[PDB]
């Protein structure tokens, strides 16, 4: 991706002014429920009962704001996003065995947690700028061939 | 499959959403055509695609209420939507990779116009009905 | 969904190539494995799963024994696999966006094994079957 | 992707071995067939009525060598094919309004009738590296976020 500078605009205004302690939670709880099989890596995190629980967990929680400061690296450098995410690729991959396809069902889980927060706000230009920059760091981490 | 949980739900939900769907549709077709701009294409033979156009607007009542009958009918899909299916297929031509784009930019108008409403357990039988529709409308294709 | 025509097509081409089971199941396992190497660690307890295998060669049996069951099954493939649903879901929790890899590899594999039966359109029909199979066994996860 | 000469040789060997005037027909039909909404970018080729009709077709079998023939660039300089096919994208996106899920239907075709013609050859390496170049190629002409 050759980057305009509005999707740059775009992306640094979402960041700079996203809750990282209410987006993060949500997005993976959000996860965890639509896409129920990606509970079996966090099998150590307590309660993961049902939704109520899953919502409430605080170890889901910690690993949700986890994600998006994990997006800080990406905003920082848009242009050196497949390099930056090679060492979190190998994590997920060779230590955690998750499953490429798991990266865009929670990338999918963001942009809707995001879109519930800033309302009409999300424009479809917003979103498409935010989306493109979740797919490339969706495949970095999922080591897509290109 | 839908279980009778998730018919539930999703029943509930357009139960609430439900008086909202042509600004839902409206919303979603013109995030679609911005967003996935390969889908534009489809629309482009009338007299405006471009952002708050009237033929837009006009269209997305049409596509939820396509939604609507897919609720009413989600007992059984394929029969439901077997013609609407044809339409896709044969009249309109329109690329089957195409359905999840929409069904997606429906998830993301619902979530910006419901927040309190779409919960994750509202979400989850949403997109498992939404995918079932999906391959309703697929029926005809091959 | 699944035709007349394509009920047929798909038994008929089992009829064909149904002896070769076994060694379609031992063939596509070990192409999936080797390719798709994220699909490894779900087979990592067996005490060998480098190429060659007995275990693999075993396995392989199941696998396309599961398939025949689905062939048997095809007019009703959500009661037919709903066993084989659960347990690939609850007790063995492999990620659902597998099944659409190791149906791929069946395809390949039946490919090279009967180039002469395998034709477009056994193949399409196949193809639907296959989807059907994968749609049948995701019906526990969500 | 970063190719290992092993994968070079495979991919070397594949190509010099493949008649394209066999395998290129029948992959795009066997395209036509299985995937049968891709016929609507044909329909100036003639009879497309049923498979024997497809099979049979001399336009569409012509369109079927080009694909092939246009893996060659490819094939010459694997470390610069996203590049390459970048004319090749836009020529099929903005004239032809080809969906970008297109190119993967066709790859698999394409995969899986050279593994009719290569048969128990068509080892899981030579699927591996194959199946991995037919990626990068897609991958460019869809113009794929990375
Ligand atoms: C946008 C996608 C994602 C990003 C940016 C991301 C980021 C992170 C980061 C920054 C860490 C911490 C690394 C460390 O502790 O050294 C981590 C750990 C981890 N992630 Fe992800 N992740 C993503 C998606 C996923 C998905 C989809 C899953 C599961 C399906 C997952 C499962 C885990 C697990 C299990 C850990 C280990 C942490 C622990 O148990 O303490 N991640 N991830
Ligand atoms: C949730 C999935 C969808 C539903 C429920 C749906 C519903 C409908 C309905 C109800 C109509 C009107 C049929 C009539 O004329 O009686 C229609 C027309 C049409 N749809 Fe869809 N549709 C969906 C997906 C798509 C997608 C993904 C595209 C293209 C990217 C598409 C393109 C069209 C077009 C081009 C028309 C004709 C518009 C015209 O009259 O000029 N549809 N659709
Ligand atoms: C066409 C799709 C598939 C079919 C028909 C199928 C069929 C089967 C069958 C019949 C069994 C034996 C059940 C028993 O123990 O009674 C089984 C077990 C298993 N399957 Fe699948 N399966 C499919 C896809 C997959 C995929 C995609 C994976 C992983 C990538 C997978 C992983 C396993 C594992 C790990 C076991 C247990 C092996 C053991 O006993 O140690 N399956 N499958
Ligand atoms: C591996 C994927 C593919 C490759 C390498 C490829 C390659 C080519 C090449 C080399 C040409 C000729 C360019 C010219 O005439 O200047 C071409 C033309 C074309 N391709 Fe593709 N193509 C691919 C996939 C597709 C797909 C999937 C479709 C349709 C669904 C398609 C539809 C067409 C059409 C309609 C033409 C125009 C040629 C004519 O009508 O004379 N291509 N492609
Ligand atoms: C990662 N959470
Ligand atoms: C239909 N739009
Ligand atoms: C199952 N293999
Ligand atoms: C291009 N055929």
């Amino acid at each position: 991706v050759e980057w305009t500078d509005k999707e740059r605009s775009i992306i640094s205004d979402i960041f700079s002014h996203m809750d990282y302690d209410d987006i993060g939670p949500k997005a993976l709880s959000r996860c965890l429920i639509v896409y129920p099989w990606t509970q079996r890596h966090f099998s150590g995190f307590g309660n993961l009962y049902n939704a109520e629980a899953i919502i409430g967990n605080a170890n889901v929680a910690a690993h949700g704001i986890k994600v998006l400061h994990g997006l800080d690296r990406g905003v920082k450098n848009m242009d050196n996003i497949a390099a930056t995410y090679a060492d979190l690729s190998t994590l997920h991959s060779e230590k955690l065995h998750v499953d490429p396809d798991n990266f865009k069902l929670l990338s999918d889980c963001i942009t809707i947690v995001l879109a519930a927060k800033m309302g009409h706000a999300f424009t479809a230009e917003t979103q498409g700028a935010f989306q493109k920059f979740l797919a490339v760091v969706v495949s970095a981490l999922g080591k897509q061939y290109h | 499959s839908l279980s009778d949980k998730d018919k539930a739900a999703v029943r509930a939900l357009w139960s609430k959403i439900g008086k909202s769907a042509d600004a839902i549709g409206n919303d979603a077709l013109s995030r679609m055509i911005v967003v996935y701009p390969q889908t534009k294409t489809y629309f482009s033979h009338w007299p405006d695609v471009t952002p708050g156009s009237p033929h837009i607007k006009a269209h997305g009542k049409k596509v939820m209420g396509g939604i609507a009958l897919a609720v009413s009918k989600i007992d059984d899909l394929k029969t439901g939507l077997m013609e609407l299916s044809e339409q896709h297929a044969y009249k309109l031509r329109v690329d089957p990779a195409n359905f999840k784009i929409l069904n997606h930019c429906i998830l993301v108008v619902i979530s910006t116009m419901f927040p309190k409403e779409f919960t994750p357990e509202a979400h989850v039988s949403l997109d498992k009905f939404l995918s079932g529709v999906a391959l309703a409308l697929a029926e005809r294709y091959r």
